RNA sequence: AAAGAAUUUAAAACAUAUUAGAUUUAUCUGAUGUGUGAGACGGUGAUUUCUAGUUAAUCCUUUAAUAAUAAGGCUU
RNA sequence: UGGAAGUAUAAAUCGAAAAGGUGAUAGUAUUCAUCAAAGUCUAAAUAUUACAGGAAAACUGAUAGCAAAGAAGUACUGUGAA
RNA sequence: AGAUUUGAGUAUCGUAAGAGGACUCCCUUAACUUAAGCAUAUCAAUAAGGGAAGGAAGAAAAAAUAACAAUGAUUUCUUAAGUAAUGGCGAAUGAAAAAGAAAAAGACCAAGUUGAUA
């Protein structure tokens, strides 16, 4: 769409939208992030203050597969199995069958506690549990299993 | 945003346009088409195991490795020299990792070997394997009669309780524990009796003359994982009082406490 | 039920399964060693290391085996070999 | 060509010779030695930024919006006001979502049968427009092979079992066919206009509910 | 056997027996021409390990190479370079002495193929090897299924392209793993592949 | 002191005692039982929380686990 | 070299083994996991703007497109590379 | 005189040479340029010089990853990723296992053994 640019409307203008007093010379302060501490310090100070420096230790060969731990809050636990299955087991109690929301199958390892769970007993099976997540599941009348 | 663009080096000579991609797809597809034509078990993509993935991030998803270990081919009663020639890969390098991986693959071979149908090494009807088949029909028929007899007297009990629990589950989904409790006691006795037993070193290659029904690959007729439906459990009183978080904070703290034990006993 | 994800005892409950084959030499290697040891003798650094061990300077024989071999675990294995030949005369 | 215009070895003469500073060819004894060089404004020099073959020729599009445009070009082919405004002669057709029995299609093997087909359902008032209005292209198109610039005619969206009838409709001027699955905006809406005259078949018409689904 | 004692003997290169034996050979090869075929190998346990078999078509060539580094070849030690590249001494070649000597025998005897080479001795000034060459066109080499692979065209000048055991190490092909990331399948064939800017057809 | 069945049928390391064939040296090679490493029982209990006593460790890391030297982190 | 108390190659000195290497923070010790270097060969998936034979084109249409739509690397210049 | 070893000449049958190097495997310690100067660094396995081959070449069967509900030759593509790291920690340089696909094939010498030895 080169008929939509500014060059097609700026034909006939001598300076071509770049000024006469200060022309469009090649460089306007180095090439790239040059002058980070000399004459563009007012940029890497106003817009990236912590750019220059060192902070934190060095991980020589980081293994990003051991920090991987997706999390699901309690309020979203029932959406893994659905809203039809939730209503079907809405009157269950201790002794009768209740669905097991196997979080590890869906790709969520940790289970965090945020928001409110519906007042139905439920079984949750996941690798890691949060302290306030277990209370939220148990206070509703459920169970907290572990896997792997 | 501070730019990070690696164009300072030479790049116009380091480009790789993909204009051959429309024609690569055709070139390969006209190879498989002209490879199954030569001999169809050439493109059959010889059977591969069912192995888990490495690392704890994918340690629950199965995928096809390469080659069955020497322990699986012996457990599934297959010759290692013959297995390579009947569309089964072999990986002598791989070491067995679990007794569950040994059974899971040993069933994969057994199911495939029952589907396999090998044509005679020589097409003519006077082949020795075809000749030896008619020469041993009398012995084969007797063997099938005694195998069938003692395969039914031993399962005379596992059949009925498994029938009861399967039938009793129909009423509950329109008592059950009684049928399940009885089945558990029967299977325990069966397991003990087997231990309280040499067999064939090898099974027989299924060799027959049949119609040539040609299938491009063999890993797509034996599914990796059985389909998974919603899993439901009985919510007892024991599971309502399982302190899951307290267990995680106990297993972790034990691991951090192995340093204190060594420091204490070194003084 | 399905193990725990932390601690020393960690992982899904399975039945893991390997021989720790020892890569050693045969009994005739005690003959091939003395056949060539008799013909060749000792190096210019093994003979001086024998002097230190005769005078009881056991440690300085190690610090001289390490200087000429560059590995602590290959200095002990050579000091013992040298001192096992001193007791064989 | 990457090395087009820049195959010379010219170095600027410089100031002090009463000539401009554009590079000039070396040597002597030829009408070219001493002339202008690489600069974009000279003769036999490289142009402005030379066109490189690795530009972006093909474009991408999300699938759920590519299929949105097909359902809006099919939907506008059932409106005779839009179809007529597009340059189609649908004055005499019985129904603008025109269908034909799949049994009638199965007997079609020669083009004189497909032509008789198009006449029977009164769809030949449009095919004759393509025949009677075929003219040459204007400009440099003819230098490169494109000489004849026809018009558009009815689209015969056949189905799975109407495959042997393709060879009949495929030679009539301005009758383009396309399978029901392979429908795209390039077929139902050529030149960005909408409301293409579609002549379905029974097999294709009764599949549109399976392929496209409904609103619920 | 009689060869598991020779192999164990040849590992004691500091023995008084070998140091005297290598002293004579290093004297003999100093006065003989630089590259000259010797009848039979002088380290036959090492000769027969690298591939040599006493059959027709196999020959043994001895190459003497002057060890020690050399100055950067610039006149009078004058280099018009920035202080980073202003050194002259202490610049070590990448290709070993083995590969360098191997390439000299291949050029001199161009009709044969270098199979491998080994070490024989050294003194304060020289270093002497022994190259095991193969005559591809000999009927015994062609008709042996385990060695006729050397008659293939791509094995012409095996050592100038870096294919032998000695010249492959100088390319970094000693082991495997993450220590050899940059030499996974060739030092330069890997580098070009990583630095490629793949522009798909339907790109964002 | 109070609540707590724990999931289910195809096996390799060889730590062990016994034999058979050999060796003389910093001695090996085979094979047969055993447990090891074992998991399928409201009441028992594996297991976790609480209350005080005692011992041991205690800012984080060196990415298979520990240790004492070393090095790297955070604040000033 | 991204490889950081040294990832790879080479040179000078030194230089093993009743084997051992790796587990990228140097060191020693005890376990554990996985392999077993210092010889060789091996089709298939891959690359290409030498060159030759083809097909295409939202490409240029004689100051454009290769430098060349005609006896073009030809006429012409230089001792010479050019 | 004879039995060997080593080194030559002559004759017969064959072999390398040169052209090409777009793609392939390599030897070499360039600079303009960037750092708003500049000297380490970037340009840079880049230009030039030099060697060798094929229709493809290079690699190839673990002294490899990993810390797992474990994988398993090599090559090529997607992703990891402008990430871990390196750097007058400045400008800038920058991978790999895991996971998804194309293709899938493994075999030999030396050492060891059998010697009325071939």
């Amino acid at each position: 769409a080169t008929r939509f640019r500014q060059t097609r409307r700026r034909r006939g203008h001598v300076s071509m939208g770049y000024g006469r007093i200060g022309k469009h010379r090649k460089q306007r302060g180095g090439r790239g992030n040059a002058g980070g501490q000399h004459h563009r310090k007012t940029w890497f100070t106003t817009f990236h203050p912590d750019y220059f420096g060192k902070h934190g230790m060095r991980v020589f060969h980081l293994k990003a597969n051991k920090y991987y731990c997706p999390s699901i809050n309690v309020d979203s636990l029932w959406s893994l199995v659905g809203k039809d299955v939730q209503a079907q087991y809405k009157n269950a109690k201790v002794g009768e069958e209740v669905p097991v929301i196997d979080c590890v199958k869906h790709g969520y390892f940790k289970v965090l506690g945020k928001g409110f769970l519906p007042k139905q007993p439920v079984i949750v099976r996941a690798r890691y549990f949060s302290e306030k997540a277990q209370q939220k599941i148990k206070a509703v009348g459920g169970a907290c299993e572990l896997t792997a | 945003a501070v730019s990070n663009i690696h164009f300072c080096k030479d790049w116009r000579s380091k480009v790789h346009t993909w204009f051959k991609q429309p024609f690569r797809k055709i070139r390969r597809h006209q190879t498989r088409v002209e490879k199954a034509k030569a001999v169809f078990p050439a493109t059959i993509k010889s059977l591969k195991p069912s192995v888990h993935c490495m690392n704890q991030r994918f340690n629950y998803k199965l995928r096809l490795g390469r080659g069955f270990t020497l322990k699986e081919l012996r457990a599934a009663k297959i010759d290692k020299n013959l297995a390579r020639t009947i569309g089964i890969a072999v990986d002598p390098r791989r070491k067995e990792s679990s007794k569950e991986c040994l059974n899971r693959n040993a069933q994969r071979l057994t199911e495939y070997m029952n589907r396999l149908v090998v044509l005679p090494k020589v097409h003519a009807a006077t082949a020795k394997r075809l000749v030896l088949n008619k020469k041993n029909a009398e012995a084969k028929t007797k063997k099938a009669a005694e195998i069938k007899k003692f395969i039914a007297e031993h399962n005379k009990t596992i059949k009925e309780l498994k029938i009861k629990v399967a039938a009793a589950k129909k009423d509950y989904a329109k008592e059950l524990k009684a049928c399940l409790k009885g089945l558990k006691k029967a299977q325990v006795a069966f397991a003990a009796q087997v231990a309280k037993k040499k067999t064939k070193q090898f099974n027989k290659l299924p060799v027959q003359q049949k119609e040539a029904k040609q299938v491009l690959d063999a890993n797509k007729v034996i599914r990796l994982t059985a389909p998974c439906t919603l899993e439901t459990k009985t919510l007892t009183k024991g599971m309502k009082a399982f302190d899951a978080v307290a267990h995680l904070r106990k297993a972790k703290n034990v691991a951090k406490a192995v340093s204190g034990i060594v420091k204490g006993q070194k003084k | 039920m399905a193990g725990i994800a932390v601690g020393l005892k960690r992982g899904y409950p399975v039945h893991t399964m390997t021989a720790k084959r020892h890569y050693g030499v045969t009994k005739r290697k005690h003959v091939v060693n003395d056949v060539i040891r008799e013909a060749c003798g000792f190096s210019a650094y093994e003979r001086h290391m024998m002097d230190l061990l005769r005078r009881g300077l056991d440690k300085k024989a190690l610090k001289y085996a390490k200087k000429h071999l560059g590995t602590h675990k290959r200095g002990l294995a050579k000091r013992d070999e040298i001192q096992r030949a001193l007791e064989a005369i | 060509s990457t090395e087009a215009g820049k195959q010379h070895s010219a170095i600027s003469w410089g100031t002090g010779r009463a000539v401009a500073r554009i590079p000039r060819i070396s040597g002597s004894g030829s009408g070219r030695n001493g002339q202008g060089a690489f600069g974009n404004m000279t003769r036999k020099g490289h142009m402005f930024s030379p066109l490189k073959n690795f530009r972006k020729w093909q474009r991408k599009t999300p699938k759920q919006m590519r299929r949105f445009a097909v359902a809006s070009c099919i939907a506008a082919s059932a409106v005779p006001a839009l179809v007529s405004a597009r340059g189609h002669h649908i004055a005499g057709v019985p129904q603008i979502p025109l269908v034909v029995n799949s049994k009638s299609i199965s007997v079609i093997k020669k083009t004189k049968q497909a032509v008789y087909l198009l006449k029977k359902i009164n769809a030949y008032s449009d095919v004759l427009k393509v025949i009677a209005s075929k003219t040459v292209r204007a400009g440099q198109g003819k230098m490169r092979g494109r000489k004849i610039k026809e018009r558009k005619g009815p689209l015969v969206v056949y189905g799975n079992d109407d495959l042997q009838a393709v060879k009949a409709f495929r030679n009539i001027p301005g009758v383009d066919t396309c399978r029901v699955e392979n429908l795209s905006v390039l077929n139902l809406a050529p030149g960005c206009h909408m409301g293409r005259f579609i002549i379905w078949t029974e097999s294709a018409f009764k599949k549109l509910n399976t392929i496209f689904g409904t609103q619920k | 056997g009689a060869y598991k004692y020779i192999n164990a003997l040849n590992r004691k290169k500091q023995s008084d027996v070998l140091r005297f034996l290598r002293r004579i050979r290093c004297w003999e090869l100093r006065h003989l021409p630089r590259i000259h075929r010797v009848a039979r190998p002088t380290n036959p346990e090492r000769a027969r390990r690298l591939g040599y078999k006493p059959k027709s078509g196999f020959v043994i060539y001895s190459v003497r190479i002057h060890r020690g580094n050399r100055k950067v070849s610039a006149r009078k030690g004058i280099v018009h370079r920035k202080p980073a590249c202003q050194g002259i001494h202490k610049i070590k070649r990448v290709k070993s002495l083995q590969a360098i000597a191997e390439q000299r025998v291949g050029k001199h005897c161009g009709a044969l193929r270098v199979l491998n080479s080994y070490f024989i001795g050294q003194d304060s000034t020289y270093r002497f090897f022994e190259v095991i060459l193969v005559d591809p066109f000999n009927a015994a080499i062609r008709n042996d299924p385990k060695m006729n692979w050397i008659c293939a065209d791509k094995q012409k000048r095996r050592e100038a392209r870096g294919l032998t055991s000695a010249a492959k190490k100088s390319r970094g092909f000693t082991g495997k793993g993450r220590r050899y990331n940059k030499i996974g399948a060739g030092a330069r064939g890997n580098l070009k592949r990583r630095n490629l800017l793949q522009l798909k057809r339907y790109r964002s």
